């Protein structure tokens, strides 16, 4: 047992007497300088705020001078050449919801205890009983298993946005945005696994749904969209905004709530909510931390707020064609339903559409200033629908 | 002798007059060549400015970067170069030239001068990156082959430094 | 059927999903890392720790709430945060802010990582790391957070990330934790990280930092540094799988033991000198003399073990070990004098070994009485503490020819007339520049790479300034504006200020002018 100096009566003794008798500052607010972004300095900025080292070459870095080592060539540990987009201050995004690394994990500690405690009780209730069987085995199983390489493609695009990124909230944003990606892949799978445990038959194999991924028609646009973003690209804003701001606001808020949750309640799956609540849940988180990134600090810079708009439309143009590519072919999925008047037919999945551009034009082409028809949308899509 | 204080001073004060003179995208990028190649790297030709290089540098950036935007058709900010060139064609030519390098001294100059003439944003942020990444590659296996084979008397000279003292 | 169904209770597992994420990256033209290396990691690379998003999470946010217990509750009752010894308190600015920057560049070198390999289960174990990084930058804050609000000198532990930029220590602590993990070779980052960084260094640091903060006093930093440690084995499994990952790639052979030699050389140049000033001068109790602790983290446990378990995968011990180790027995005395020497430049206040301490440093380091001893106890006489002398030490050493220099490559100070270890002063002018160098392994990056490597120092940036200036263009003060954050001792009366440094007149001369 080693003397410690709190207990050990010697010690503790030396130390009272080293101890100034009054404080010899009384400036106790960590990083204090801090621009507080709310009415009060927050502990998530406290903890977060000016821990990237970034020199005045940098916008907003306090320090100064060249990096100590550098990329063979020259290239800087953190640089300009990042990104196209520019700002007065690189450390001004704040996170809404506030998350340094405790309260993410709690709240994911959460979900992760009560996920277990919910399919001990949905395996003993015997609920599954009740699911319609040709939706659990022929589209549930086989296209929303292959939606998993979705959600991991969209995570892996992350891997470089967290090494180049700029500022310490931005690099927090980006890798909680990447690991509630990579969950919702694993969450998928084991929704997959659970069922295999109570249908004797059902396979919970990755193959098939890998196998729909890379070679099916109906996820063809999504894959190259996917594929682009992650590996054709390194600007990590363009990364950010195609990924969450564009295709899975677009793309992939279709494929798992108008398609997956909406009709797993007119299927009878009472299981499938449970997982598309924690997606769906996660998806609004990440989207209030995109959303201040690329419209408080970004879209509306002072000094490059015009730039910055110019880049983010010439990007959404794009992107945004090639998820309605991705849509294009999606909904070639309900020629294989069974069909539910105001739900799978022609009427319904336009009302879907609605309700997915629509909600896109409000939540970032409006801020943007990018123009977007959305009744074109909804009918570029529809094109692509079965008759 | 002196120098002034470190973030805001005559010398970068006297650049950013020069930098709002700046009105068209073939001024300013002739304007951020000509000063990459005079105040960068350790080829350049001059110390002069060094602490404050880097600061000018990144206004000139912002600079060129909005010309950009205001004079340019958006399509040329994906694929061309701020010279004119084709974006793809700049790549080409420099991954070319570093795999024609015969040394770690042609092959170094090389990967230096492409960062000095095609920073962005000189060329598009996605071209540069992936041809920087591929001449790095090149020139890290050609410096890194054989790494401790030459003594450091023969590695002084082939660098071409002055020796001003070597402790005894 | 609609009837009959097993009723167990069932969940899934962890390790039941983590079975099938290999299976989730698929083939595309296009699917390879953005980044500049030599090397491939290999597609079938497994990890080691069968760890989901969902567990990742339960399983640090329970460490979480045992740690926040401890500091919140238990030792804010026992007024724990102002019972430390002042020497340790002030130490623990510059440790855990240091640290700090090491856990945060740690978070992007593991993404580049995750961005280098290819297999599923290689970029997860990537992603454990970089998620335990952010933890870690968050948990060295949370250290300084809690002193800024309990420990009698708030002043350094509530701004080191602007007042880290006065000081030449900082410049160092970059090399080292921060570009050196992020910039160049994946590989060659991953063993400036992994398996040097962390393996030989980071993960007997945590433990021995909080076995020197318990024996001055100081509970909180063990309680959140234990914590850190529990996460640091998987980051050296991170390493170890680096390694495997390319071991059948033609290229490791040809390049692996360079990356790995330049990379332990690069972590030791600065941890060598610097962990030993900070715990044998930045402390009242002793644990350990540094020269012994060296030894068996370094020589023993990681050069000889550690690395031995990679000896099937082509690697071999640094080749610039021995090197090493025969400068680890003074580098950090000679270190110590340079820091004692250049005290307004930092963020801490600092105490000159009394009569007690210099026994132990003589008793365990014979030759110390007759060099820094008697050295240390002339600045006292000339008036090191006295904020009414006008003496400050740097001055002294240039009026007596002890002239200070600053390695090019590590950032590292150097005093040639001073020094009892092994560095040897190289002197070099290039187109136009002259430079600075310290030791042949530095020399020869210089002269290959020197691209590389062109960081202005505090002479270049300083020159010809005057030093009450410059500490207070870098907010170096109390928050009466005045008042210096740092000190030359550590008591409560006789605080030097902005006034009592001009006094001196301490100006920045160029040390290569006379070469
Ligand atoms: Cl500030
Ligand atoms: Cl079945
Ligand atoms: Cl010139
Ligand atoms: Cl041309
Ligand atoms: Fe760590
Ligand atoms: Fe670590």
């Amino acid at each position: 047992v080693t003397k410690r100096g709190l207990t050990d009566p010697e010690r503790a003794a030396i130390i009272a007497a080293a101890v100034p008798d009054h404080a010899l500052d009384t400036q106790r607010k960590y990083h204090y300088f801090i621009q507080p972004r709310w009415k009060r300095l927050s502990e998530y900025e406290q903890l977060s705020c000016y821990a990237q080292p970034n020199p005045d070459w940098i916008a907003g870095g306090l320090d100064w001078g060249d990096w100590t080592q550098k990329f063979h060539g020259g290239r800087p540990s953190w640089g300009n050449e990042s990104t196209e987009l520019r700002t007065t201050d690189w450390y001004r995004h704040r996170d809404p919801a506030r998350r340094w690394h405790h309260p993410y994990v709690k709240d994911k500690s959460e979900e992760a205890r009560y996920t277990q405690r919910f399919l001990a009780a949905y395996s003993s209730e015997g609920s599954i009983r009740t699911i319609d069987p040709y939706w659990r085995d022929e589209i549930l199983n086989k296209y929303f298993g292959a939606l998993l390489y979705s959600e991991y493609g969209l995570f892996n695009a992350h891997s470089s946005v967290g090494r180049d990124c700029l500022s310490d909230t931005i690099r927090q944003t980006a890798v909680f945005a990447a690991l509630d990606k990579v969950d919702n892949a694993q969450m998928i799978q084991m929704e997959r696994l659970f069922i295999a445990k109570l249908v004797p038959g059902f396979d919970a194999s990755t193959d098939v749904p890998k196998k729909i991924w890379t070679t099916d028609p109906i996820y063809s646009g999504a894959r190259a969209t996917v594929q682009e973003i992650w590996q054709g690209v390194q600007d990590w804003n363009e990364i950010l905004w195609a990924g969450h701001a564009v295709y899975d606001a677009t793309f992939g808020q279709f494929a798992r709530r108008e398609f997956f949750q909406r009709l797993a309640t007119v299927y009878g799956d009472t299981l499938t909510p449970f997982f598309t609540a924690q997606s769906q849940t996660y998806f609004q988180t990440t989207r209030g931390a995109i959303d201040d990134l690329f419209v408080y600090c970004l879209a509306n810079d002072s000094e490059f707020g015009a730039h910055n708009r110019t880049f983010l439309n010439a990007w959404t143009e794009h992107y945004l064609a090639s998820s309605v590519a991705a849509l294009k072919d999606f909904v070639g999925l309900y020629a294989k339903v069974e069909k539910v008047a105001g739900a799978t037919d022609r009427a319904g999945v336009s009302e879907a559409l609605q309700r997915v551009f629509g909600d896109w034009k409000i939540d970032y082409a409006d801020k943007i200033g990018f123009r977007v028809d959305v009744d074109q949308k909804v009918d570029a899509v529809l094109a692509g629908y079965k008759n | 002798a002196k120098r002034e204080p470190i973030h805001d001073n005559s010398i970068r004060t006297e650049w950013e007059a020069k930098i709002a003179k700046l009105t068209s995208v073939d001024q300013a990028t002739k304007f951020i060549q000509d000063f990459r190649l005079a105040y960068t790297s350790p080829f350049r030709k001059s110390y002069d400015i060094d602490v404050d290089y880097q600061y000018i540098e990144r206004k000139i950036e912002e600079k060129l970067s909005v010309l950009k935007t205001e004079k340019l058709p958006v399509a040329d900010l994906i694929t061309k170069a701020t010279t004119g060139e084709d974006a793809a064609a700049v790549e080409a030519t420099w991954i070319a030239k570093i795999k024609a390098a015969k040394s770690k001294y042609e092959a170094e100059r090389i990967h230096i001068e492409f960062r000095q003439l095609y920073k962005p944003p000189v060329l598009p942020v996605n071209v540069f990156l992936r041809t920087d990444a591929a001449l790095g590659t090149v020139l890290m296996e050609i410096r890194n082959t054989d790494y401790y084979g030459t003594p450091l008397e023969g590695l002084r000279k082939e660098r071409g430094v002055k020796v001003l003292h070597l402790q005894a | 059927d609609a009837l009959k169904v097993n009723r167990a209770p069932v969940g899934v597992e962890p390790q039941e999903v983590h079975k099938w994420l290999q299976s989730f990256n698929w083939d595309f033209k296009e699917n390879r890392t953005k980044y500049p290396t030599k090397y491939h990691m290999a597609n079938e690379t497994k990890e080691q720790f069968k760890v989901i998003a969902k567990e990742y999470a339960r399983m640090e946010a329970a460490k979480d709430e045992r740690q926040f217990g401890t500091l919140l509750d238990g030792l804010t009752r026992l007024g724990a945060g102002n019972k430390v010894h002042p020497r340790w308190g002030e130490t623990m600015k510059v440790i855990s802010n240091f640290l700090e920057v090491g856990e945060y560049n740690a978070i992007a070198a593991s993404a580049m990582l995750w961005d280098s390999a290819t297999a599923a289960e290689q970029k997860n174990g990537y992603l454990a790391q970089v998620l335990d990084e952010i933890r870690h930058t968050h948990q060295c804050a949370f250290i300084n957070h809690y002193y800024s609000k309990h420990y009698h000198d708030p002043a350094g532990h509530n701004d080191a990330r602007r007042t880290r930029a006065i000081g030449p220590l900082w410049k160092g602590m970059k090399r080292v934790f921060a570009d050196g993990f992020i910039s160049g070779d994946a590989v060659e980052c991953s063993v400036n990280l992994q398996l040097v960084g962390e393996a030989c260094f980071t993960n007997p640091l945590i433990v021995a930092v909080t076995e020197w903060a318990s024996a001055n006093g100081d509970e909180i930093t063990p309680t959140v540094f234990l914590s850190v440690e529990t996460d640091e084995l998987r980051h050296m499994a991170n390493g170890y799988q680096t390694v495997v990952s390319i071991a059948n790639d033609p290229a490791s052979a040809k390049f692996l033991n360079t990356d790995l030699n330049n990379a332990f050389w690069t972590q030791q140049k600065y941890f060598t000198p610097v962990l030993g000033y900070l715990f044998e001068y930045g402390s009242k109790f002793k644990v350990e003399p540094w020269v012994k602790t060296w030894n068996r983290w370094v020589y023993e446990d990681w050069g000889g073990i550690w690395i031995g378990r990679l000896g099937k995968y082509g690697v071999e011990s640094p080749a610039s070990l021995r090197d090493a180790k025969r400068d680890a027995y003074w580098a950090h005395h000679d270190l110590a004098l340079a820091a004692y020497a250049m005290w307004p430049l930092g963020f801490a206040r600092l105490a000159l070994p009394d009569e007690e301490d210099q026994a132990w440093f003589e008793a365990n380091y014979p030759g110390w009485a007759d060099h820094y001893g008697k050295i240390f106890n002339e600045w006292k006489k000339l008036g090191y503490e006295d904020p009414k002398s006008g003496f400050i030490p740097y001055q002294w050493l240039l009026a007596n020819g002890h002239d200070v220099y600053i390695d090019r490559v590590s950032q590292v100070p150097f005093i040639p007339s001073l020094a009892k270890g092994t560095g040897s002063l190289r002197v070099h002018e290039f187109n136009g520049k002259k430079h600075s160098l310290t030791d042949d392994w530095g020399e020869r990056q210089w002269l290959i790479e020197p691209e590389r490597y062109e960081c202005h120092n505090v002479f270049e940036q300083y020159e010809g300034r005057e030093l009450s200036e410059v500490i207070a263009e870098g907010h170096g003060v109390r928050s009466d504006g005045k008042t210096l954050i740092a000190q030359p001792h550590t008591r409560g009366d006789n605080l030097w200020t902005l006034e009592d440094i001009k006094r001196a007149g301490c100006v920045f001369p160029d040390p290569l002018a006379k070469f």
